[PDB]
């Protein structure tokens, strides 16, 4: 189908400069108006830029003009947004977006690429396991935890068994406190698997090239 | 500019009922051509929003017939009949008539669910953060309703240590339930000053871990 | 002066009525092909702009659409063929009938259509006129209906699809139709407008050429060339203004096309964007209504040519209706059979139908039985010839009647009458026929036996034996290859073979030799017993045998009776008898090297205007791409606005570049032709008369060169670069931009453009003139008509008009047949190529459906490739046909440069020769032989000798052309002999100067010839290149009693004379020419036929201009009547080369000879 995948975001110093890219496959990229939209961490969307189907025309709102510059490359099917002199209010998650005939504005989005803009220092996580003392089962379902704490910036992946289990998971969003994010997850496994198949709490930090797959035990 | 408001914020809809979400513009939305663009967007927890209905009264290819949109001038409304758990998120009324395009605030849709007591569960800390100087204990107040609930930690019975890092969650799409996490952190010195710990929810639903290693 | 529409198509039968109705329907269906095509195209663009988006079934939709295009293409093939052919066959049949019928009525017309209605003008009112009707009712009326159809169909489509944009494209439609109308008029017959500026100058060019010898003899090149140059600069100005106007017209047409594009798209995008219309709906409505609004302007020249058609058919029809009172296609006159010959004249008066004011005849009465011969004596022009005419009922009396054999001819048939009578006129002429037929002219059944019999009878059998091709030699025109003896003998024999009954002769022995005159007369006399005869002669040898002798005074016969009757009277005839007893050349750009800034700006604007078409292709493809892509309303609006603005700017640049290219190439062309005609003429007045005699070098050929050369070289220098550079910019950019946008489709569709380019060129020729109209085949038929036309009255009495009527028809049959076939041939080529255009939208677009379905290109890529090669080949054709031909023009420039570089044997401008200080005035001739370079076989003089001294008035007299025109051009150096020796005071004129000779002496010609100037001019013209005094004119003008008639006429010395002497008579002009060289004050006096047309009381004041000025000059007077010769000092009579006599007068009188008779005509 129409698959858009973006990349290029990470921690930046104010007044800095960054370049997001959005690679699109599955349609005739050289025919569709394309927009960039942004969602701030109060969860309130905001239009950020537009570019027509050949690159000629381009439209920005009245609070971004001059800094941002959006452009495209029809040969490789790429859409770039080069931002300069970033502020503290431009910390937000950035979606690509396609345009739909019959005049609907954002038909097929992509996934975000978080772009934090502040004066902090990138760091790796502090991954840890969680399990009850002596591993006492409470029935046909056994609860297992995990706790990733003390990292910056926010985009962090947590998985289990590397793509196998999803049944009784409960992951909770981080809460910023003095430039360090803590993000907690849980599991639920039957009594017939945990002692037979030990569980791993995989964790990876994009901003620090970290990859720690903690095997969870009693 | 033109600022689009959305009067309802917290909707408490029950499976099978209806819902009416307004969008009351400020200037009057009419293009030079004479068309009126005002689309509705939906965001389900943890995904990119998806287009619902374009123009004023239309439906993107792939939507249910329960979604209706009627109105004129600066007043627009959206209605949903027979709400199904597959429909739960935040709704934005985009408009593209004037040269700054502006979304709207957003409406939350909280489907009604039967009350339930949270299956509380405490979690003892690993020796790893203990070796480094940290206490990793949390209390996952799972599967409850209504949305609001609190969590109390009794440190060896009397010291109700409410010193945690609350992490709110969103309504579970599947069963329309909630959850939250209460991670109790304290420096390892005063932690080992207690062997047991008793976490609860607010009648309290109890659980404890009374061991520093096994 | 116009004939109604119902009475216009009267020569059409049932077959022609079926050719007109079907051609009209066929043209009504062929004109609805363009609008219908725009209905299919606007439908195919909605398919191509909805697929690929959701390549499914897109290919299937295109194949169905392709069928529609091939269907319209085939319909248009058939309808075009029918319309063009049927309409060209209905006008090809009628015009032929009208030619035959008009010519049939022109021959059978009462005498008096040559004095009342001029005859050459009749040739222009026949050939040309007939062609004007042909162009009127011919194919043009087809074209009209077609265009009308494209009007209505257009607007009907415009109102059916969507009407909100049709009212808008209609609000401006008057201006569109007006630009189209104006452009249509400038497109059609744009090659028949080049004689407006060379009309006023043509006269001056013809006038100097008419008398080249007089200009060289009198010096007067300078002023003639100056008048020429003035005429030129005027014609040049008019030409420049016409070029400016033509290019402004085409420029305004393109400006309006493009601004209408701009408006259509600026509004249609509002409509499209508001969801109302589609883009197919806009393309259909806009294209169809625009095509309608221009194809109603294409229909202006049809009404213009129809009005011309009927405006000429009026006069033609009024000739064909004109039934003369006396004719021979009435067949009512009784046919008598008992013929005895009874001439009865009782009170016969006459006033000329040419001039009724004067009755040269005042009543006559005579009677002549059979065999009775009467001679008739009088002065030349006493109504002798005209009376011999009126005998045959060539005219009718004004009072009275003429009768024959009891009854009068006023009720009986003339054909039998005008047949049984033989009449040899004053000068009988003969046409371009064979001697068998020359004699056979009288009637039909004249056998070779009769031919040989007649050549025995008239002694006309000798040139059979001495000259080969004894019975099939082609006599010259008007009887040229023959001699006077042969002419007169075949004349009498021919007049005998017609089985005559009354034989009337006029000056029967003018030029006949001693034996020849006697044998002619006797051959005539042996046929004087069974047939009446009436003779007229000036030699009294052919009069004596007449039974009675008559005397003409005021055309009346007053003296009558036999010999002794007037020989006892002692009258006038008595007085007579008593006194008697390559390679081609390419340097032509070195002719126009000096006007290079013009060509620089011209090439630049050519390049810009040739590249404007790919620019339109790109802009159009992109302005539809604006609507295929998926954008917002606002981006579509802004790109639509910017592209509309670029359309408008393209239109404005088109206008400016067109006007500029026109200005600059037109001005270079005019400067070139002006300078070129000037130099051609200048180099023309340097060649000898021995260059100017040749009849393969005629004035008509020279006038064609002056104007035609101008046209041709102007073409093959400027228009060639204009066309090549426009076309290179055009197709070079089109092909090169297409090859890089898709090569697959361009490779296919580049195997079509030869035929689209060719299709544009053939159509263009069909649109304006270029109907072939071969006239070379027509010229042969016309030449036969011209012969009969020259002497219709003289030939009618021969009754041979039938054998000329048929000599028309049997000749007209060749081209008619041919032209018929051609109206089929052309009718297919045109049709075929038009079909090809309608087929391209089926091939290209079909292939397009393939490629767009395999993502090998895009839609707008197909639109850009198609719009830039198909429309590009159309433009290449329409441009390469709007310019003169090449190879013709190159040959014209070849001949012009061939003549420019010329260098005469003897230059009139060159100063070379002898410029002596003194002279006495002596001329001597010795063994001098003189021959033409074109006529070497016929000799004139045979090595004569003379001796003329100062003041000595030489006397010379001869018959009509025994060599008196010879000696003139020998003294004023028009001629060079190969033999002899001439000593002017011992100083040879072959060594002496040729211009210094001319400022020294001055002569007079046979007749005075004159200018379109003042009378003061020609008389002062006699001496130029020196300060002329007004008083020297009033000196000689009074000295000759010719100023007397000048001071009386208003603007005495300032009246602009008529052409060549129409405002006065001869006696008035014969003064001013002798007076012309009178002011010259020469040292040699020469006259030739100075008493030709002059009053016997002015021949004194004109000859007294000699006597008191004879002094110092070698006076050589030559006249016909000896009145002025008997006072000339020395008499040198001539006869055919040998000096007949020279010396004192009484040397000519004591020894009596041919002079003893030459003063014996009418002495008192
Ligand atoms: O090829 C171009 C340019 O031609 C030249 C360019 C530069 C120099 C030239 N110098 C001498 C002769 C032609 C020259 C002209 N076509 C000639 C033919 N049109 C045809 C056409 C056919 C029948 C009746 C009216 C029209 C006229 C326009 C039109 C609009 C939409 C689709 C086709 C056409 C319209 F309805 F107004 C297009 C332009
Ligand atoms: O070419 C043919 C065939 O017509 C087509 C048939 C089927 C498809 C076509 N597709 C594109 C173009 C023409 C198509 C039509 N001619 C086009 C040429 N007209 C001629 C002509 C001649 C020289 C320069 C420009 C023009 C053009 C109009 C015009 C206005 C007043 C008087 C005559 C004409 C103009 F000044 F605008 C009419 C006939
Ligand atoms: C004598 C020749 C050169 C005349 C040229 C005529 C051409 C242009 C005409 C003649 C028959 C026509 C074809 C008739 C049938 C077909 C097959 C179909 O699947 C697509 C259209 C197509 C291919 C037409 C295209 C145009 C066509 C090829
Ligand atoms: C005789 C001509 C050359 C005079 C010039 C008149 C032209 C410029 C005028 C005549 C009628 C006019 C149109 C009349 C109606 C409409 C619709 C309206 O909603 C916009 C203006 C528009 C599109 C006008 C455009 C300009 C127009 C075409
Ligand atoms: C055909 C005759 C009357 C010529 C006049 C008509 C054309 C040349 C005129 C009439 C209306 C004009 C348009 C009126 C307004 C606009 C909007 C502007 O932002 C772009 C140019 C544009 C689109 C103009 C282009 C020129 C235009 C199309
Ligand atoms: C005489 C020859 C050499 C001239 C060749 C002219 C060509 C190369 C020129 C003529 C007008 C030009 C166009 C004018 C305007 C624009 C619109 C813009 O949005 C794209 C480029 C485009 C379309 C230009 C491309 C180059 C162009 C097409
Ligand atoms: C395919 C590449 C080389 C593009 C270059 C195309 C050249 C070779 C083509 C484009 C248009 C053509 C010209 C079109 C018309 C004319 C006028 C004619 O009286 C002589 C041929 C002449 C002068 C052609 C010569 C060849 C030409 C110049
Ligand atoms: C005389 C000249 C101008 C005509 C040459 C013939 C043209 C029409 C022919 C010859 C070569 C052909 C191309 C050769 C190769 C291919 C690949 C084939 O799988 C699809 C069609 C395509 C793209 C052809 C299109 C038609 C083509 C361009
Ligand atoms: C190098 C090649 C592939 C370029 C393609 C050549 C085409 C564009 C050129 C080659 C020669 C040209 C033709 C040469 C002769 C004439 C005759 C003239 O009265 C009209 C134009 C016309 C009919 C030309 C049309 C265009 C033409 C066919
Ligand atoms: C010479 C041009 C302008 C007119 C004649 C074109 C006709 C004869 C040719 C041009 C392109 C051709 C098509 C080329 C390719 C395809 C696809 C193939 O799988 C079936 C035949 C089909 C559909 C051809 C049908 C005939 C066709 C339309």
């Amino acid at each position: 189908e129409v698959i858009l995948v973006e990349s290029g975001g990470g921690l930046v110093k104010p007044g800095g400069s960054l370049k997001l890219s959005c690679a699109a496959s599955g349609f005739t990229f050289s025919s569709y108006t394309m927009s960039w939209v942004r969602q701030t961490p109060e969860k309130r969307l905001e239009w950020v830029a537009t570019i027509s189907s050949g690159g000629g025309n381009t439209y920005y709102p009245d609070s971004v003009k001059g800094r941002f510059t959006i452009s495209r490359d029809n040969a490789k099917n790429n859409l770039y947004l080069q931002m300069s002199s970033l502020r503290s209010e431009d910390t937000a998650l950035y979606y690509c977006a396609r345009y739909y005939r019959y005049e609907a504005w954002f038909a097929s989005w992509g996934q975000g690429t978080l772009v934090t803009v502040s004066a902090a220092k990138t760091t790796a996580p502090s991954v840890y396991p969680l399990a009850p003392v002596c591993g006492d089962t409470t029935g046909s379902s056994v609860t297992l935890g995990c706790l990733v704490k003390g990292y910056f910036p926010e985009p962090v992946t947590l998985t289990w068994n590397s793509g196998s289990l999803s049944s009784g998971v409960h992951t909770f969003p981080a809460v910023l406190q003095s430039d360090l994010y803590t993000l907690s997850s849980s599991v639920t496994v039957t009594s017939s698997t945990w002692p037979s198949q030990s569980i791993t709490c995989n964790v990876a930090h994009p901003a620090s090239s970290t990859k720690v797959d903690k095997k969870i035990e009693p | 500019d033109v600022l689009m408001t959305q009067t309802p914020v917290s909707l408490s809809v029950s499976l099978g009922d209806q819902a009416s979400i307004s969008c009351r513009s400020s200037q009057s939305i009419v293009h030079s051509t004479g068309n009126t663009y005002l689309e509705w967007y939906l965001q389900k927890p943890g995904q990119s929003p998806k287009l619902l209905i374009y123009k004023i009264s239309n439906r993107f290819s792939g939507v249910p017939d329960r979604f209706s949109g009627s109105g004129s001038g600066t007043d627009f409304t959206l209605k949903i009949s027979r709400v199904e758990a597959e429909d739960l998120g935040v709704y934005y009324c985009f408009q593209a008539s004037h040269a700054p395009r502006t979304f709207g605030g957003g409406t939350k849709l909280e489907i009604k669910r039967a009350d339930a007591a949270p299956t509380v569960s405490i979690f003892p800390p690993s020796s790893e953060q203990l070796t480094s100087g940290g206490a990793s204990v949390v209390c996952f107040l799972n599967n409850f309703y209504p949305k609001d609930i609190n969590v109390k930690w009794k440190i060896d019975g009397s010291e109700r240590q409410n010193g945690v890092l609350n992490s709110w969650t969103d309504q579970d799409s599947k069963d329309s339930t909630y959850s939250m996490s209460s991670t109790l952190t304290l420096t390892k010195d005063e932690y080992e000053r207690h062997n047991s710990y008793t976490c609860e929810a607010t009648s309290p639903i109890v659980k404890s871990f009374n061991r520093n290693e096994c | 002066p116009t004939v109604s529409v119902f009475s216009m198509f009267r020569y059409s039968n049932w077959l022609d009525k079926l050719y007109m109705v079907v051609g009209t329907l066929a043209a009504i269906i062929h004109g609805a092909g363009l609008p219908l095509m725009m209905l299919v195209f606007g439908e195919m663009t909605d398919i191509f702009a909805n697929a690929g988006n959701l390549f499914m079934n897109l290919e299937e939709d295109m194949t169905r659409y392709a069928y529609y295009y091939s269907g319209i293409g085939a319909g248009v093939l058939v309808a075009a063929y029918i319309q063009v052919s049927f309409w060209c066959l209905a006008a090809g049949r009628q015009i032929h009938k009208i030619r035959k019928q008009f010519f049939h009525a022109i021959m059978r017309q009462e005498i008096g259509w040559f004095d009342v209605h001029d005859v050459g003008e009749l040739n222009t009112r026949l050939t040309d006129d007939v062609s004007k009707i042909n162009e009127g009712i011919g194919d043009k009326i087809g074209m009209f209906f077609q265009s009308m159809a494209t009007f209505f169909t257009g607007f009907i489509v415009g109102f059916t699809r969507g009407w909100k944009l049709t009212l808008v494209i209609l609000a401006i439609s008057p201006v569109l139709g007006l630009s189209a109308a104006v452009w249509a008029k400038i497109l059609s017959s744009f090659t028949d407008k080049e004689l407006l500026a060379y009309a006023k100058a043509g006269a001056v060019a013809e006038e100097v050429l008419a008398a080249i010898r007089t200009v060289i003899a009198f010096g007067g090149q300078k002023k003639e060339l100056e008048r020429y140059n003035k005429n030129l600069e005027e014609a040049k100005r008019i030409g420049i203004k016409k070029a400016i106007t033509a290019n402004i017209s085409i420029g305004a047409a393109f400006l309006l096309i493009y601004a209408s594009y701009a408006l259509a798209f600026w509004y249609g995008t509002t409509l499209v964007l508001s969801g109302e219309y589609s883009i197919g709906q806009v393309l259909t409505v806009f294209f169809s209504v625009l095509i309608g609004a221009f194809s109603v302007g294409q229909a202006s020249p049809s009404i213009e040519a129809f009005a011309n058609a009927r405006g000429a058919a009026y006069e033609i029809f009024k000739i064909i209706d004109n039934k003369p009172s006396i004719d021979s296609y009435s067949k009512s006159g009784h046919k008598p059979d008992n013929i005895k010959g009874n001439l009865e004249f009782r009170n016969v008066h006459f006033s000329y139908p040419s001039r009724k004011e004067v009755k040269i005849l005042k009543g006559l009465n005579l009677k002549v039985q059979s065999g009775q011969t009467v001679a008739l004596v009088g002065n030349s022009g006493c109504g002798k010839s005209t009376t011999v005419q009126l005998m045959q009922r060539l005219y009718d009396p004004t009072e009275g009647m003429v009768s024959v054999d009891g009854q009068d001819i006023r009720t009986i048939n003339v054909r039998f009458l005008r047949e049984i009578i033989g009449v040899v006129s004053q000068e009988p002429v003969l046409f371009a026929t064979t001697i068998a037929e020359n004699i056979r002219y009288g009637r039909e059944n004249v056998t070779m036996d009769e031919i040989e019999k007649a050549v025995k009878e008239a002694n006309a059998y000798d040139f059979i034996m001495k000259l080969p091709h004894k019975f099939d030699t082609l006599v010259g025109e008007r009887g040229a290859q023959l001699s006077g003896g042969q002419k007169q003998r075949i004349a009498i024999a021919r007049a005998l073979v017609r089985n005559p009954k009354i034989l009337l002769l006029d000056e029967a022995t003018s030029a006949l030799d001693t034996e020849s005159e006697a044998v002619v007369q006797v051959a005539l006399d042996k046929a004087r017993k069974g047939r009446t005869t009436i003779v007229i002669a000036h030699r009294l040898s052919t009069v004596r045998n007449a039974d009675v002798i008559a005397g003409f005074d005021d055309g009346v016969i007053v003296e009558k009776g036999n010999h002794d009757e007037l020989m006892k009277e002692k009258g006038i005839y008595f007085k007579l008898v008593t006194m008697q007893t390559p390679v081609s050349f390419w340097r032509i750009m070195k002719l126009n090297l000096t006007e290079w800034p013009y060509f620089v700006v011209g090439v630049f604007c050519a390049i810009i205007n040739g590249g404007l078409q790919p620019a339109f292709a790109i802009i159009f493809s992109k302005i539809i791409g604006v609507f295929t892509r998926i954008d917002d309303p606002e981006t579509k609006r802004q790109n639509s606005n910017l592209f509309s603005l670029l359309f408008l700017a393209l239109g404005i640049i088109s206008f400016i570049t067109f006007f500029l290219q026109g200005f600059t190439f037109g001005k270079a062309g005019e400067i070139l032709t002006k300078r070129l005609r000037y130099m051609v003429f200048r180099s023309m007045l340097r060649q000898d008369v021995s260059w100017f005699d040749d009849p393969k070098n005629t004035t008509g050929a020279l006038t064609t060169r002056l104007a035609n050369d101008a046209a041709q070289v102007k073409g093959a220098i400027g228009s060639r670069l204009a066309v090549i550079t426009q076309n290179i910019a055009n197709l070079g950019t089109g092909i090169i931009i297409s090859f890089i946008y898709g090569w697959q489709l361009t490779l296919l569709l580049l195997a079509i453009v030869p035929i689209i380019a060719i299709a544009g060129v053939v159509e263009m020729k069909m649109l304006s003139g270029q109907a072939l109209k071969d006239k070379k085949e027509l010229e042969g038929a016309g030449k036969i008509a011209t012969e009969a036309i020259e002497n219709f009255r003289t030939v009618v009495s021969l009754t041979q008009e039938q054998k000329f009527e048929h000599m028309y028809a049997q000749s007209l049959q060749v081209p008619y047949r041919n032209s018929l076939r051609k109206a089929h041939i052309f009718g297919i080529t045109f049709s075929f190529t038009q079909a090809m255009m309608y087929f391209s939208y089926a091939g290209c677009f079909r292939f397009g459906a393939y490629l767009v379905a395999h993502k090998l290109m895009s839609f707008e890529d197909v639109l850009l490739v198609f719009s830039a090669v198909v429309f590009g080949a159309m433009a290449v054709g329409q441009v390469s046909s709007f310019a003169p031909d090449y190879a013709k023009a190159k040959i014209s420039a070849a001949h012009i440069i061939m003549i420019i570089e010329k260098t005469p044997l003897i230059d009139s401008y060159s100063t070379e020769g002898l410029m002596p200080n003194t002279l006495e005035g002596n001329v001597t001739f010795g063994e001098v032989v003189f021959n033409y370079p074109t006529r070497p076989d016929i000799p004139v003089l045979q090595g004569l000798s003379l001796e003329v001294k100062k003041g000595q008035t030489l006397a010379l007299v001869g018959s009509s052309g025994c060599g008196k025109s010879t000696v003139v051009q020998l003294l004023e150096r028009f001629y060079d002999p190969l033999a002899g020796k001439v000593l002017l005071d011992g100083k040879e004129i072959k060594r002496l100067n040729v211009q210094w000779l001319r400022a020294h002496l001055g002569i007079v010609s046979q007749e005075p010839i004159l200018f379109d100037c003042s009378i003061a001019e020609n008389i002062a013209y006699g001496d130029n290149s020196r300060v002329v005094s007004q008083e020297e004119i009033v000196r000689a003008a009074k000295e000759a009693n010719i100023h007397a008639f000048i001071e009386s006429l208003p603007n005495k010395y300032s009246t602009k004379v008529g052409d060549k002497g129409t405002q006065l008579s001869g006696g008035q002009k014969q003064r001013i020419a002798i007076a012309r060289a009178l002011v010259r004050q020469p040292h040699i006096l020469l006259l030739d036929e100075a008493t030709s047309a002059l009053d016997t009381e002015s021949e004194k004041v004109v000859q007294e201009a000699l006597d008191k000025a004879r002094e110092g000059r070698t006076c050589i007077v030559i006249a016909h009547r000896l009145s002025t010769i008997q006072n000339a000092d020395l008499i040198v009579v001539f006869q055919n080369g040998r000096v007949k006599e020279h010396g004192t007068h009484q040397q000519l009188l004591a020894q009596k000879g041919i002079y003893f008779s030459m003063v014996s005509v009418q002495a008192g």
